């Protein structure tokens, strides 16, 4: 379908708040991290989001093979552009999904300088 | 090596246990009537 | 479970001796003190024990939130009822616990007028 950039699977469209700015995630430079079995994460690529925290088209939408991948609102590379020191390049936390079918919520992270939780306006199961 | 050397504390230097289980076998014994 | 007063966690049941009376802690008026990081302690509430040093039901057993709290055989308020001058309203001593799990020994203090160590008939790890 939409090669390169598109919103078939609804990858990212939400309203965000900031911990220290109180605003949506404005132009977040993105480093994508992947959860391993020994809990540590490795960077994938680079980008810069929208004002509302939205970044799309890092690779082709369907040619990108599925896996442990993310559209992360990364504290390490975004807050470097503001000159303040971050701590969470990634966070060794557990996450569980897909017991009886996939839904649509992607990890739009909390913009805090040293850390991140996940910040998004939550949506119901909807196709 | 790995980070689970914390479980190498959980050798000889460990003694405690509490638990509660066996709810699925209740359904498997409610399901003891029909399995074919 | 036992709201107000009860012995689910075994808070206090022991045989005590006295330093100056040679007896169990008879009707000890209790001031509960809490260890801080700068070693000093503050009073909590008031009561009066049994003949064997047992006082229960200062608050509700489960509604009382856990923390640095105590059933202290206090020298300051008990020995005031006998008219002799105490010194240890509390004692700035270190105490260590809970390396790999909690056990049952609560601080039943030595009835001495000016001071207190901890006096109790010791029990084994038992549930």
């Amino acid at each position: 379908g939409p090669t390169g950039t598109g919103e078939s699977k609804r990858p990212l469209m939400v309203k965000v708040l900031d911990a220290v700015r109180g605003s949506p995630a404005i132009n977040v430079a993105v480093h994508v991290f992947r959860k391993a079995a020994d809990d540590t994460w490795e960077p994938f690529a680079s980008g810069k989001t929208s004002e509302s925290g939205e970044l799309h088209g890092l690779t082709t939408e369907e040619e990108f093979v599925e896996g442990i991948y993310k559209v992360e609102i990364d504290t390490k590379s975004y807050w470097k552009a503001l000159g303040i020191s971050p701590f969470h390049e990634h966070a060794e936390v557990v996450f569980t999904a897909n017991d009886s079918g996939p839904r649509r919520y992607t990890i739009a992270a909390l913009l805090s300088p040293y850390s991140y939780s996940t910040t998004a306006v939550v949506t119901n199961p909807k196709e | 090596d790995s980070g689970y050397e914390v479980h190498h504390q959980k050798l000889v230097f460990f003694a405690e246990d509490v638990g509660s289980n066996k709810g699925a076998i209740i359904g498997l014994m409610v399901g003891g009537v029909v399995i074919a």
